[PDB]
């Protein structure tokens, strides 16, 4: 077949791209992080409503979050020099 | 089940397409020609050829 | 059928434009922290009207927000990039 001189590139493409899909649903969950030496209280941010004034301070709240360096941009780029390779071979 | 990458499938069918639109046009592509000299020694006049 | 070959796609996309829109639903809320080892009082702002001086320091209120970094254009781009992924295939 002719399909047989390009599978090492096809199977490398598929194997970049399932990461690079899967690490976009980790970054979508939302957990909350409380400082246990510190003064406020979780039970008074859940139970407020729209609009009051509770006690407390804003340096005892953060969220986590994925901080992967320059691991992103170097993967995205060799995906897309591969598949402008096989975009020539196909009459694309 | 569906591949992770959808690069093959857009491949396949335009050089499906593109093979078949040179191999197979609408105007006939075949000839059936007659040997030449072979009218010349027989024939006696000017439009025996093209009558063929 | 021919929608079947490109179930993945659309279960991919949908999980994500969720959780976006969860976010925003959940960052529209107003809730105002008072420091307790201040000396302002919520008391004087909430009896006031319009154009009046009242007594406190500007340094003990704050409010609380959502400080998720570069979660959101990850996301996004990813997102995006699946758009066009199916609209190449239905002729748009």
């Amino acid at each position: 077949s002719y399909c047989e001189e390009y599978l090492g590139d096809l199977n490398s493409l598929e194997t970049i791209t399932e990461a690079i899909t899967k690490m976009a649903k980790v970054a979508s969950k939302v957990v909350g992080l409380v400082n246990p030496n510190g003064i406020t209280q979780p039970r008074r941010l859940n139970k407020a409503a729209t609009g009051e004034f509770v006690a407390g301070r804003v340096e005892d709240i953060n969220f986590l979050q994925l901080t992967k360096g320059q691991d992103f941009t170097i993967a995205k780029s060799v995906a897309d020099a591969i598949e402008q390779r096989l975009g020539w071979a196909f009459l694309l | 089940t569906t591949p992770w990458q959808a690069v093959g499938a857009r491949c396949l069918n335009n050089l499906a397409a593109k093979l078949m639109l040179a191999l197979f046009p609408q105007s006939p592509w075949m000839r059936l020609t007659v040997s030449e000299y072979e009218a010349k020694t027989l024939s006696q006049d000017s439009e025996a050829a093209a009558r063929v």
